[PDB]
């Protein structure tokens, strides 16, 4: 899936 | 709970070192301990908490999404569903704990505007989380459970903070991911992330060098994304 | 076992999605259920099996080295020594879970070259990252335990495998950097890095072009660690 | 600590 940005660490 | 019987600072000071080592489930396992001493948390502290669950539950998101790929493509035995069962349901676990830490207490002691906006975002990312993977007849109501953290924070954040305020920053972001891909509102959420980055534009000639880095970083992934949805 | 009730080839096939999720706590706790029904495994098989805790002992190493390397500056309160064991505890648990399952019972059944060379290996494998961490008074009979099953594995591929073979190549990569660095023995590591290397390129002709790429890959490896050698 | 090449995934 396209993930959007979002807050803090990108973990996923 | 099994960290009952350490120090409030040693619980902190092992969740910095679990920090460090990429340690993630045991830095958050040492926060939700710190958390359970029952005293307030600092800016630091409440950073190091939501650091530390946002790179577990991270990590099983990443995980669910290619499980629940390939049980559809599957679609267009029981092993596929049942993984993806499994895998969700300690995704659902840990956003039900965070959950249960916002509520028992840390949302009800916050009164500063930088510690309760804080913990009303995080509230809404957790339910978002749920969100992400419900099905049920109570998606509708988790749904709303984000939506309405997001706009409480939203409330406070507006009367309580400048624009360019990372803590504002960061909820807004949410939010606006929120609107676009959980509520399925994409004019809603271009809309709070135009606006957003507008107004913390006009604010960056009141910031000091070091502020300004920290508000353009997330101004930059609010641009990110309105990239990629106009 | 937890997996005592989920069928052999169900574990097998949630093993290989829990690696397409990076989910290798699962991938291994799939895999030890699936040598625990008691039937020996395939040579995909031991190949999910040393993956998935390949990669669980290895965030366990990084980590432990971080800390351990913190430990030693802060020498050049108690936190960082009890959070060091503690990892350090918990790696020395999945090197004795993989060893157990080594002699109970893989290594006893396992009657061709590619299996029990395989299986020795990683019992020389897990002795040995058991041997980064030891420092008591039996770090002596663990490196000999590594060495022994390295040896013995040595022995077999020497005489039953072709200097290319995939297994023997990794076998001998993983004994010289044992020689290294937990034998203090620089000169042996090298001199098995190179004849293995050498007497790998004479061999490389008989080879088909997909064996070509698995052996030349290993080789690679041999080669990286005798630049940084000498 | 400088980690020499050894067999498999490069997971540490
Ligand atoms: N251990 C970590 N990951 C973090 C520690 C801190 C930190 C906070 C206060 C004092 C010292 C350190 C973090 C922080 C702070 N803010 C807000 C400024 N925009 C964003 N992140 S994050
Ligand atoms: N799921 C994974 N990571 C792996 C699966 C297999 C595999 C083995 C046999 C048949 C089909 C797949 C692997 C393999 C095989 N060999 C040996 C050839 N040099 C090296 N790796 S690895
Ligand atoms: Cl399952
Ligand atoms: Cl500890
Ligand atoms: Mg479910
Ligand atoms: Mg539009
Ligand atoms: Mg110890
Ligand atoms: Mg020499």
């Amino acid at each position: 899936k396209l993930m959007f940005k979002t807050e803090g660490p990108d973990s996923d | 709970g099994a960290m009952g019987s350490m120090e409030r600072a040693s619980l902190i000071q092992k969740a910095k070192l679990a920090e460090q080592a990429e340690r993630y489930e045991d830095m958050a396992a040492f926060m939700k301990g710190a958390v359970e001493k029952g005293e307030e948390l600092s800016c630091e502290e409440r950073n190091l908490l939501s650091v530390a669950y946002k790179n577990v539950v991270g990590g099983q998101r990443a995980a669910w999404r290619v499980l629940s790929s390939i049980e559809q493509k599957s679609n267009e035995g029981p092993e596929v569903r049942e993984y993806r069962e499994k895998v969700e349901t300690e995704l659902q676990g840990v956003c039900d704990t965070v959950l249960g830490l916002l509520d028992s207490h840390l949302i009800k002691e916050a009164g500063d505007a930088e510690s309760r906006v804080f913990y009303l975002k995080m509230k809404g990312d957790y339910y978002r989380y749920l969100a992400e993977v419900a099905t049920g007849d109570d998606k509708k109501r988790i749904i709303d459970s984000a939506r309405s953290a997001y706009q409480e924070a939203m409330d406070i954040s507006k009367k309580e903070m400048p624009p360019t305020n990372p803590i504002r920053l960061g909820l807004a972001l949410n939010f606006s991911v929120f609107h676009y891909e959980i509520a399925n509102s994409p004019e809603e959420a271009i809309s709070l992330a135009k606006t957003t980055f507008d107004e913390a534009m006009a604010d960056l000639h009141t910031l000091s060098e070091d502020s300004y880095k920290d508000s353009t970083l997330i101004m930059q992934l609010l641009r990110d994304n309105l990239t990629l949805w106009t």
